[PDB]
């Protein structure tokens, strides 16, 4: 039983610790969006970063 | 000789079209300039990665 609640608590903080990840709203470590894009061009092309959910 | 006179009143209306050209091509200039900074406001807009409230 200790073992079990010792399990419970540390899934609680993992998933604490993934959904406070969030610079200025925005995150690729909750799985709130796809992919994001940034600008890599003077014209408005992108780079493409997609989303990793951990 | 009456030509000559007439020649004296031509450049004053050629000074006249090369004043007005001046204040268009200061006009220009400011709205080139306008015209860049928009470019890179929405440049910069054209974010995805972007706050709701930086839009």
């Amino acid at each position: 039983n200790a073992l079990k609640s010792d399990f419970d608590s540390l899934r609680d903080q993992i998933e604490k610790a993934a959904t406070n990840a969030k610079f200025n709203g925005v995150s690729i470590a909750d799985g709130s969006t796809t992919k994001l894009t940034f600008l890599a061009n003077s014209d408005g092309s992108g780079f493409t970063v997609n989303a990793k959910t951990i | 000789s009456a030509t000559a006179a007439s020649m004296n009143a031509v450049k004053d209306s050629l000074q006249r079209g090369q004043s007005t050209i001046d204040v268009a091509l200061a006009a220009g200039d400011t709205i080139t300039d306008l015209l860049g900074k928009m470019k890179e406001k929405a440049l910069a807009a054209s974010d995805t990665s972007l706050n709701t409230a930086s839009f």
